[PDB]
RNA sequence: UAAGGUGAUAUGAACCGUUAUAACCGGCGAUUUCCGAAUGGGGAAACCCAGUGUGUUUCGACACACUAUCAUUAACUGAAUCCAUAGGUUAAUGAGGCGAACCGGGGGAACUGAAACAUCUAAGUACCCCGAGGAAAAGAAAUCAACCGAGAUUCCCCCAGUAGCGGCGAGCGAACGGGGAGCAGCCCAGAGCCUGAAUCAGUGUGUGUGUUAGUGGAAGCGUCUGGAAAGGCGCGCGAUACAGGGUGACAGCCCCGUACACAAAAAUGCACAUGCUGUGAGCUCGAUGAGUAGGGCGGGACACGUGGUAUCCUGUCUGAAUAUGGGGGGACCAUCCUCCAAGGCUAAAUACUCCUGACUGACCGAUAGUGAACCAGUACCGUGAGGGAAAGGCGAAAAGAAC
RNA sequence: GCUCGCCGGAAGACCAAGGGUUCCUGUCCAACGUUAAUCGGGGCAGGGUGAGUCGACCCCUAAGGCGAGGCCGAAAGGCG
């Protein structure tokens, strides 16, 4: 299973209808990216791997979730 | 020239030894369910 | 079978299990192999007294 | 010396046949009876440590024990093992 | 409680021996005894080395019932019955067979 | 508790105890091979090859205990490098394999029901994968109601086979609410005074009560019949006690047993009282759930299949406020009422039964009851997973081959 | 024990796959032996089988499976 953390996301089934309403079963994938960070403490730079929109929700709290939220109940750095 | 299996000795466990099978969890459950059945051949190499 | 005596000096009686792989073993199941006293508790003698014995030396320490 | 004294489980019987008191008077080697390991490596030492008595050769062989025991419920025969030890100048072991 | 014992003689009330007198000599699984002169049996044995008395057969003792079976009174020849009762130690005749209950 | 015992086929010699260290029963502990999670390292399951330290040893070699892996907490040393981290290392705490069923999240048919088939149904079943607990799931409202209010959750009986959904076809089916079963409500997003608070899990001590030793505790004799009686006959005796099962044929009363009487080395389930460790009151002043709510569309899930479709979930683009702010009240607007998401934990009624200790059956009696009543999951067969027989039966006593 | 007959690049003798008490001796006939069983690849007891150098094994290992670090797949499982 791909390594999401802050974004909660697994794979996720789903369907597909025709106009005859004929159903076609798909799945759902999280896409993923490693990101380079500051933080100071560690001293060296730090490198994570998130799903898509993951930046955008880290960013809010400066360098909170990447020193807990994310790492703590996550993977290391 | 020749019917049925050849009577070869590593062939005779390279299939279905203790070890060949305890490292595949399939072969495990032939272990789980032959202590299920009571059966005293728990290894058939021999 | 029986003694008087309780876990003092016990490295006399850790020198008894000595002298029980050495000689008292090898005589009895070699004098009962050779079919001779013809007494069959002779060779139940080392079995539930020595044990008292290994008991004891489980805890030799503070004799 | 060497070894642990709790190895000496050896030679705690008889040899099975009437020339063990003979094969003295034939050759300067006797014959003994031992167990399905007859410690190959401590056995030349093992005589000096339960006897005394001390042996310029050794050897050692298996006599097969047979299998026929019961018919349907095939009860176990067990294997033992003979050795041949030379004696200098001696003659009781 | 236990109503034969061997510490004294008892009588046998049971099935092919009734009214004779004996003492127990060995208790059996499932509760049966061994009775000293109980009438025993005749008995073939296969020919072994132990001795086995002059002529052919061994005559062999048999086991009996224990439900049927009583203390001996000696003074009559008869059966006596008294209870016992004692706690820790070896168990003492408690006299009660009086007539004493409403 | 006590005079019996040393497993059986299995006899024969022999031995332990009858007074405290003979077995036996109840509790708590010792030692626990080699292989197997299996754990120095290797492997063909019970195999092979090593090192460190200690002991000694003309230095070969064996014993002794020790050496798997990974995470988490506390720290010592640390690669490019600097500071760091990866590796190395000690202590602590956790994971590792196997079982019956229930159960949480994730994957997932065809045949079948529509008297054919394509949406629907089959079915989130069968089956598989990761895993949790005595239960799991659920809960103390961003729910419903409707001017009248209800009010944690769950299962049983109803509301109801209704309101409603459905190639409106076959079929599918809410809740809100009533009766009944069960009855204590709090924390975190902080920290000050307060200070052991009311409480709880584990455990000890005390008591009370189950559970694992146990001992006491009612009454029938003879005679005939017969292989033998408990039958017949004479007539008796017991009851807070005539079930089950035995003793030479069918005794309430011969025996086992039953109603009834009595108690606490040690262990363990429950309840009250309470120490111990941990967790925690009260009061005041702070803080307040942001890539998700909303705005659209696709799909999935709810009884409800996109319809005259809200709710709930999530794939994608777009994307907030701070309480008259925001979700909801089943297209949509205006007005009213209601609740407070984006963070969690609860006892019990609810599901299930491998198993400890017991009691019964309008229960079967060898072609019946478990493959299976007997060393049957054995013989026998298979590359292997797997498949799998035929064989039950004396007597009062074994008295069974003396000879 | 003696003929006569047949194979003789095999129908001689080893190595290998594989088999495991069959070797040398007494004793027995409940079952085997396509006809008797006195015989034994049969039942029950005895006797003997000693390599560092030949076969395992072990040092070096091909093709190749498994696999620390390390990277995938809801997941069994992927690759190295």
């Amino acid at each position: 299973s791909r390594v999401c953390q802050v974004t909660g996301k697994r794979p996720v089934t789903g369907n597909n209808r025709s106009h005859a309403l004929n159903a076609t079963k798909r799945r759902f994938l999280p896409n993923l990216h490693s990101h380079r960070f500051w933080v100071e403490s560690e001293k060296r730079f730090v490198t994570l791997r998130v799903s898509a929109k993951g930046m955008r929700v880290i960013d809010k709290k400066g360098i909170d979730t990447v020193l807990a939220e994310l790492r703590a109940r996550g993977e290391k750095y | 020239m020749k019917r049925t299996f050849q009577p070869s000795v590593l062939k005779r466990n390279r299939s279905h030894g203790f070890r060949a099978r305890m490292a595949t969890k399939n072969g495990r459950q032939v272990l789980a369910r032959r202590r299920a059945k009571g059966r005293a051949r728990l290894t058939v190499s021999k | 079978m029986k003694a008087k005596e309780l876990r003092e000096k016990s490295v006399e009686e850790l020198n008894t299990e000595l002298l029980n792989l050495l000689r008292e073993q090898f005589n009895l199941r070699m004098q009962a192999a050779s079919g001779q006293l013809q007494q069959s508790h002779l060779l139940k003698q080392v079995r539930r007294d020595v044990a008292r014995v290994k008991t004891l030396l489980n805890e030799k320490a503070g004799a | 010396m060497i070894r642990e004294e709790r190895l000496l489980k050896v030679l705690r019987a008889p040899h099975v046949s009437e020339k063990a008191s003979t094969a003295m008077e034939k050759s300067n080697t006797i014959v003994l009876k031992v167990a399905k390991d007859a410690t190959k490596a401590e056995i030349k030492a093992a005589v000096q440590k339960l006897f005394e008595v001390e042996v310029e050769v050794v050897n050692t062989l298996v006599v097969k024990g047979k299998v026929k025991r019961h018919g349907q419920r095939i009860g176990r025969r067990s294997d033992w093992k003979k050795a041949y030890v030379t004696l200098k100048e001696g003659q009781n072991l | 409680a236990a109503k034969i014992r061997r510490d004294d003689e008892v009588i046998v009330l049971t099935g092919k021996d009734k009214g004779k007198r004996g003492k127990v000599k060995n208790v059996l699984s499932s509760g049966k005894v061994i009775v000293e002169g109980i009438n025993l049996v005749k008995k073939h044995q296969k020919p072994v080395p132990a001795l086995n008395q002059p002529g052919g057969i061994v005559e062999k003792e048999a086991a009996i019932q224990v439900s049927n079976v009583a203390i001996f009174n000696a003074a009559t020849g008869k059966a006596d019955r008294v209870g016992f009762r004692f706690e820790d130690g070896k168990k003492v005749r408690f006299f009660k067979s009086n007539s004493e209950t409403i």
